[PDB]
């Protein structure tokens, strides 16, 4: 049981640049990791095994280095096709523990997310169950931040949070989220408003409705 | 019924000397530089990331010591059979000797051992408990060395002889006969026999286990590893054979004649010469073959 | 030539038991070693055993241990776990992963890694039954439009707009799974705000372990 | 042991005791190492053996 | 506190930066305020009207916009805005004052 944390979780390189990955070990092991990586929903392959040596068959710009127990990975510039998830490892100590993994995404120039609230419709009364969403299309970066209010009291513990992927087009994101509340409560409150804060815009974006 | 042989004088054999001096001078040089390097890079090779073997180091260090010890021998044989140094010197070198030389046969079948429980057993085992097994084997492999050359050491004195000096062993009185034949069986039992038996039948397995494995054929070969066994048979027989016919000799079961004893006395140092060549060839063995270390020596 | 096969798997009613076979082949089995790692969804790998068929020495992760009897059977150089107690937080998939043990290079070898994967099987145990979806429409306000699927079960669902005329401009979220034990998805499309009066845009839904197909109708 | 650290020559140990009438063959030994040295042969075991050549009666028999 | 501003032939150039009194970040507010660029932790972003015109740094304490290339569109005055979450949610407690620049 040695905890490898790894780092940075997430990374954004132009295609042709530089990057390293490192891997911390909290124990010394002697020499003993690889670097496998992840394409989404796919089999992980294997890059770099032992401590520096290249596995045949990747291609030569993938390198590894030794450093006491901070080890280190090099990519000599980021192709168009390693746009994955690189996980580390430590085979010197049984269990094997894996790292927490990295992301390596796509970089462009800044988005400005749009905000839209959906009322429940009208058949959803009749479930018992209403329930509103607050759409953001077209942004970035995948970090991002949105709130409930109603009736200008903060909602919490009760929502959910979903963003697809980098789009091979746009190489943006798309956040939805989804509120859940009782038919009863629904009636209960009047004013209904999604905020929204995110680094691209100044201040705040206030949407909300009434019935 | 009585019988007076009149031993003549011995040949001049100071050439079979002489000849003998030069093969063990080109032993010392070769294998003082081929351990030396293996050790070298050994060590070296750890930064890179490689898994260094403990059981190559030590018994390299241990042939590196063998043969770091004859030129004591040359001067020794040189003047048929006296000896001009002093008494701490004999007792030191010997001990040196008898010390690396059965830490050197013993390594040996520690690792066809080691070998095929790697390719049977060991494959799961985390690479910890298995580091941690082959020092533990090592230290105690080292202590039982020091235990087996210990009694005849101690029982080590000169005499004066004429005028000559020697540096010959003395035994209890009441067992002489005793003491130097078990001495000189231990030095085969737990020297030859005991060894080469657990070298061949472990890597007769692992040939059958290596056959069985259709992945490994391909990469590694089957000629080698019955080469191991005929190297060590080969350097390590003529020796023992000759020794145990000499000791059949000694209690009187064959009829003694002058021709024999020349025989027996060249015989028996040619033999000896030969198993010092062991030491030189093992390193070449062992280390020179792999792809990975003559591709790690070329890097340095 | 190595090509490793995972197989069985599905879903199981929690506190149950599964074996799984990874079949091994193009290479014997005894030289090398068996593992297997777990990926929950949206979550970083994780080790859980590893069998050596050579001698049956195998080894656990502390977090599952007693709960699974990894087995091996030389015979059929083939490798299997067994699972038990199943709880509703192994849901993920199982990869059966080699260590090789190559022999040409004994006393010079380095520490080595896995290999050679396979595909892997999806375990999902969960307490609920085949239901769902119930569509529902996402009107546009008084442009952006689209569909929500709520209360379905097991996955994929399958969303196709306008009977796949629609390809430009639309957004399926990933399923999210709901606290009562179904999941819930959403679809949506941007439209031009001229084109809001003049097209009707219909989201076709199927879902084929239950094969319902619905069709709902959107309009402001 | 290496062969420069040994003793040869045809006898090493001598028995202590030694029955005289069992005696049945002594045969004079001349070495350049070990010089002058005994060897007999006991009819009790019909085996040659070595015995310590400084016994009185052996200097009468012999010399 | 911002420093820098005067006037600029296009063509030109000039040295723009804000120190402490985390993340930092640029806003432009043509006499409209919008976003133009920000600083992270180890790179930077920038908004697609001014990709590749300006660069930006984070010294450590100030931080500097190397603001080059001049357009006839920059004229505005520009602040700095300091995220106060931890996790760079975007939330600009803080607010700068700025200085007037025209080209
Ligand atoms: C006592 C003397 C005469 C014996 C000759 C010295 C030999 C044994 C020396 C030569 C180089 C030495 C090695 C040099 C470096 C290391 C790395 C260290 O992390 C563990 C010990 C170890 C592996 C040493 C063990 C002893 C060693 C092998
Ligand atoms: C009479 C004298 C020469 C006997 C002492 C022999 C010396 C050379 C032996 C004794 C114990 C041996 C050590 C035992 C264990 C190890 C650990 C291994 O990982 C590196 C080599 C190393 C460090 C050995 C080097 C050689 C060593 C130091
Ligand atoms: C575990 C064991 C084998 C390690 C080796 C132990 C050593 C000390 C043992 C091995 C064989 C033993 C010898 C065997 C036979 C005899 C004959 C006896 O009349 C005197 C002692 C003597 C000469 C022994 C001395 C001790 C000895 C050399
Ligand atoms: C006179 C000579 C041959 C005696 C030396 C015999 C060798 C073959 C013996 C001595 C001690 C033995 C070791 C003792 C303990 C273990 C630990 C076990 O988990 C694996 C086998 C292993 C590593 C043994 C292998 C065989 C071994 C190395
Ligand atoms: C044997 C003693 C007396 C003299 C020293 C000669 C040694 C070095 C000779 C004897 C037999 C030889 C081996 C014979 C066959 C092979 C197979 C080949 O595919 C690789 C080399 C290899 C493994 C040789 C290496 C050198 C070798 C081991
Ligand atoms: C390539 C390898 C096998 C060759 C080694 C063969 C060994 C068995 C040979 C090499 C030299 C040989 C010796 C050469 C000369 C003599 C002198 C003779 O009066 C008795 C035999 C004796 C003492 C030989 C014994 C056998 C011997 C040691
Ligand atoms: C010549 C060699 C192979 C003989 C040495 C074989 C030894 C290592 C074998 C004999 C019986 C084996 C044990 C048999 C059963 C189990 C239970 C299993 O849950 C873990 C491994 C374990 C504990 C085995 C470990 C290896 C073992 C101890």
């Amino acid at each position: 049981d040695i905890q490898m944390t790894q780092s940075p979780s997430s990374l954004s390189a132009s295609v042709g640049d530089r990057v390293t990955i490192t891997c911390r070990a909290s124990q010394s092991v002697s020499s003993a990791v690889a670097w496998y990586q992840q394409k989404p929903g796919k089999a992980p392959k294997l890059l770099i095994y032992s401590a520096s040596s290249l596995y045949s068959g990747v291609p030569s710009r993938f390198s590894g280095s030794r450093s006491g127990t901070d080890f280190t990975l090099t990519i000599s510039s980021l192709q168009p096709e390693d746009f994955a998830t690189y996980y580390c490892q430590q085979s010197y100590y049984y269990p094997i523990t894996f790292g927490q993994g990295t992301k390596v995404e796509i970089k462009r120039t800044v988005a400005a997310p749009s905000v839209f609230i959906f009322p429940p419709s009208d058949s959803q009364l009749k479930s018992g169950t209403a329930s509103v969403v607050c759409l953001l299309n077209n942004f970035y970066p995948r970090e991002a931040k949105v709130q409930w209010k109603v009736d200008n009291a903060l909602q919490s513990g009760n929502s959910q949070e979903s963003v697809t992927e980098q789009d091979s087009k746009d190489s943006t994101y798309s956040l939805s989220s989804t509120l859940t509340l009782s038919k009863a409560d629904y009636e209960k409150h009047k004013v209904y408003a999604c905020e929204v804060t995110h680094q691209g815009l100044s201040s705040p974006v206030t949407k909300s409705f009434n019935r | 019924v009585v019988d007076t042989v009149m031993c003549p004088n011995m040949p001049n054999k100071s050439v079979l000397l002489y000849t003998l001096s030069f093969i063990y001078i080109f032993i010392f040089v070769i294998g003082m530089i081929a351990n030396s390097v293996v050790v070298w890079v050994n060590i070296q090779a750890k930064t890179t990331g490689y898994d260094t073997h403990c059981y190559i180091l030590n018994l390299a260090i241990a042939d590196l010591w063998v043969v770091l010890t004859i030129p004591v021998w040359v001067v020794s044989l040189v003047q048929h059979n006296q000896w001009p140094m002093g008494e701490l010197t004999c007792k030191v070198t010997h001990l040196i000797f008898s010390i690396n030389l059965f830490g050197s046969i013993f390594f040996l079948t520690c690792m066809s051992v080691d070998r095929y429980l790697s390719i049977t057993y060991f494959t799961n085992t985390p690479s910890s408990r298995k580091k941690m097994v082959r020092r533990v084997v090592c230290i105690l492999v080292w202590l039982l060395a020091f235990c087996v050359s210990l009694p005849d050491t101690y029982y080590l004195k000169t005499v004066t002889s004429n005028n000559e000096t020697y540096c010959r062993s003395f035994y209890p009185e009441h067992s002489i006969k005793e003491w130097l034949i078990g001495m000189e069986l231990v030095s085969v039992v737990l020297g030859f026999a005991v060894p080469f038996s657990i070298i061949a039948v472990f890597y007769f397995l692992l040939a059958r286990a290596i056959s069985a494995s259709s992945d490994q054929e391909k990469h590694s070969s089957r000629k080698i590893i019955f080469s191991y066994v005929v190297v060590f048979l080969v350097c390590w027989l003529p020796y023992h054979v000759a020794v145990l016919l000499d000791i059949f000799s000694i209690l009187h079961y064959i009829p003694f004649t002058c021709r024999l004893e020349h025989a027996l006395f060249t015989a028996l140092h040619v033999t000896q010469c030969l198993s010092l060549v062991h030491c030189c060839v093992n390193p070449v063995l062992y280390s020179f073959i792999n792809r990975n270390y003559r591709y790690e020596l070329m890097k340095a | 030539e190595v090509q490793l096969v995972e197989s069985g798997g599905g879903l199981v009613q929690p506190g149950g038991s599964l074996r799984l076979s990874c079949a091994a082949s193009g290479f014997n089995i005894s030289s090398s070693s068996i593992h297997w790692v777990r990926q929950a969804p949206g979550k970083g790998l994780e080790w859980v055993a590893s069998i050596s068929p050579s001698y049956g020495y195998t080894s656990y992760a502390d977090s599952v241990k007693g709960r699974f009897t990894i087995s091996a059977d030389t015979s059929k150089n083939t490798a299997y776990l067994q699972m038990n107690s199943l709880r509703a937080e192994d849901t993920a998939v199982y990869y059966c992963a080699r260590v090789s043990y190559w022999d040409w290079t004994w006393g010079w070898s380095k520490y080595e890694g896995m290999d050679y994967w396979g595909q892997g099987t999806l375990v999902t145990v969960s307490s609920a039954s085949t239901k769902g979806p119930s569509v529902f429409p996402l009107a546009p306000s008084s442009a952006a439009l689209g569909c929500l699927v709520k209360d379905y079960f097991p996955e994929p669902v399958t969303v196709s707009w306008n009977s796949g005329a629609l390809t430009s401009g639309v957004h399926t979220f990933p399923a999210v799974l709901q606290s009562s034990g179904l999941y819930s998805l959403s679809s949506v499309v941007t439209v031009p705000s001229s084109s809001l009066g003049t097209q009707t845009y219909i989201c076709n839904v199927n879902h084929k372990p239950s094969n319902t197909k619905v069709d709902k109708k959107v309009e402001p | 042991k290496p062969v420069s650290l040994s003793y040869r020559c045809p006898c090493r140990f001598f028995e202590s005791h030694v029955a005289r009438a069992n005696v049945k063959h002594l045969k004079i030994l001349n070495t350049p190492n070990c010089a002058l040295q005994i060897v007999a042969r006991l009819k009790n075991n019909n085996r040659q053996v070595c015995i310590d050549p400084k016994l009185k009666w052996i200097q009468e028999y012999l010399e | 506190q911002e420093s820098g501003g005067g006037l600029v032939q296009p063509g030109g150039s000039l040295r723009l930066s804000c120190a402490a009194s985390y993340a930092m970040s640029w806003f432009r507010q043509a006499p409209e305020r919008e976003f133009v660029a920000v600083a992270r932790r180890s790179g930077a972003f920038y908004a697609d009207s001014v990709q590749g015109r300006f660069t930006v740094s984070r010294d450590d304490n100030t931080v500097y916009l190397q603001m080059n290339s001049l357009k006839p569109e920059d004229t505005a005055v520009y602040y700095c805005a300091i995220d106060s979450d931890t996790f760079y949610s975007g939330s600009y407690d803080y607010w700068g004052q700025g200085t007037q620049v025209t080209v």
